[PDB]
């Protein structure tokens, strides 16, 4: 398959992903094309956040879908 | 809009950086060059709010009391973005290789908003 990743209010990248991949794999590819460490990433697919343990199929991500990448740089 | 950066620098704790560490000098040099809006964005990034205490940054808080601003050395990767812990007014700063990289990553960190 092939999905898109829109980062904040800026660029958009493409990723060749399989439905069985986990979200950690997607964030790893985002690291391979962007350099952002996965632990500083969070992915949003229309409202809901994407857990690292789940897969793309669990969220029913069709081909050419646009995930929204947000930086996780703040906590308690 | 009122940030005596010398007052914040005189009330900043370090670990494992030193006050004369090169990344600390680059940090204060970069924070000096920011607009008042960008300094407020940094204050919100590190402490969750842009308000300044009436007694200066010596009375900075803080979850259970006064907690001074503190910069910590992120010994994980020079290619990772800065991070903050808010609850403790602490900024995680990696040992960046250049002043330009530190200022660029700092601006990129503080200018991500709406979340
Ligand atoms: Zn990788
Ligand atoms: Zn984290
Ligand atoms: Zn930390
Ligand atoms: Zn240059
Ligand atoms: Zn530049």
């Amino acid at each position: 398959m092939q999905i898109f990743v829109k980062t904040l209010t800026g660029k958009t990248i493409t990723l060749e992903v399989e439905p069985s991949d986990t979200i950690e794999n997607v964030k790893a590819k985002i690291q391979d094309k962007e350099g952002i460490p996965p632990d500083q990433q969070r992915l949003i697919f229309a409202g809901k956040q994407l857990e690292d343990g789940r897969t793309l199929s669990d969220y029913n991500i069709q081909k050419e879908s646009t995930l929204h990448l947000v930086l996780r740089l703040r906590g308690c | 809009p009122t940030i005596d950066i010398d007052d914040l620098k005189s009330n900043t704790e370090y670990h494992k950086y030193q006050s004369n560490s090169i990344q600390i000098q680059w940090f204060w040099r970069a924070l000096r060059s920011f607009d008042q809006a960008d300094r407020a964005k940094f204050l919100q990034f590190v402490t969750g709010t842009s308000k300044v205490p009436l007694q200066g940054f010596a009375a900075l808080e803080g979850m259970n009391g006064i907690q001074k601003f503190q910069i910590h050395r992120d010994d994980r990767s020079t290619d990772r973005l800065p991070s903050a812990h808010t609850c403790f007014n602490q900024l995680d700063l990696p040992a960046y290789e250049s002043f330009e990289k530190l200022r660029h990553m700092l601006l990129l960190a503080i200018q991500e908003n709406s979340e």
